[PDB]
């Protein structure tokens, strides 16, 4: 699985420190009907400031 | 072509006719007031020459159009006030009334009313 | 109805000529990039974001 | 563009007779095609979206 979290879609004069983070997990056998879960932080590690729309 | 554009079908469609009405009213007033020559109170026989059929058809058409886009009783009241207030160019005003009485639907009595008041 | 729509249109094309002249001043370095533009634009914004889009 | 294209859609005894005929011409067109209005209000909504993004970006600073 590859999930990708883009903090916003607009490119500026000054390139931010993170346009997007991406995570990748191996899916193994999964099987039919089963389910896997992953939790991700989206939330303010700097400034307490989140601009929303976030696209996951 | 000036009277053609002045005819407010192409124009009165887009522009809200509150201020367009004031435009036409000031236009009427400016047609009345301007160039008051032949102020001769002895301007009697010229009524025969200011007869409707003798008065130019473009004057007639513009008067007709100002009657369309405006109302009768407000025009007559405004005329009462204007002709009370300020000097006149008689050729236009007299041919104008000559057009007024026949143009508007049965406003002979309301003209005679302010005539009687005067 | 129509009077409503024309009322809207005039209310708009004033703010339009306002913002345009503000853009010209920006083009020519007239007001000087300081702050007073920012507050002005965010007031022509606040003006329009009250009954934005009645939907019919 | 909204109001202009609307205003284009909004547009779309002898003397007594001519007066009522031309009155009937200028009998005010009170109505406007709703589906056009809707199409414009979506164009508008998409620009409003861009403006509100730009305003957050700038009222944060």
């Amino acid at each position: 699985l590859c999930i990708q979290v883009l903090t916003s879609s607009c490119a500026l004069d000054l390139d931010s420190a993170c346009s997007a983070i991406t995570y990748t997990i191996p899916v193994d056998q999964l099987g039919p009907g089963a389910r896997r879960e992953v939790t991700l932080p989206l939330g303010p590690g700097e400034n307490g400031g989140l601009d929303l729309p976030v696209t996951v | 072509c000036w009277f053609g554009v002045f005819s407010g079908h192409t124009l009165g469609s887009v522009i809200s006719t509150d201020p367009l009405k004031r435009f036409f009213s000031h236009t009427l007033t400016q047609i009345l007031t301007h160039s008051p020559v032949l102020k001769a109170s002895d301007a009697v026989q010229m009524q025969r020459e200011w007869s409707f059929a003798r008065t130019h058809p473009l004057l007639t058409s513009l008067y007709r159009r100002l009657f369309v886009m405006l109302s009768a009783e407000e025009l007559v009241g405004h005329l009462q006030e204007v002709l009370e207030t300020q000097e006149v160019h008689w050729q236009r005003v007299l041919s104008f009334v000559s057009a007024l009485v026949v143009c508007f639907p049965e406003a002979q009595q309301l003209l005679e009313d302010w005539v009687a008041r005067l | 109805r129509v009077q409503y729509l024309r009322q809207i249109h005039a209310n708009h094309e004033t703010l339009l000529r306002e913002v345009q002249t503000l853009r010209d001043r920006l083009c020519t370095e007239d007001e000087a990039s300081s702050c007073a533009t920012a507050q002005r634009l965010l007031q022509v914004y606040r003006q329009l974001r009250h009954p934005s889009l009645i939907l019919l | 563009s909204l109001s202009s294209a609307i205003a284009k859609h909004e547009s779309n005894p002898y003397r007594k007779e001519l007066q009522r005929e031309k009155k009937k011409m200028l009998q005010t067109n009170l109505k406007v095609s709703g589906a056009l209005y809707r199409e414009i209000t979506l164009k508008v909504a998409e620009v409003q979206l861009k403006s509100d993004f730009a305003a957050q970006k700038l009222s944060n600073l």
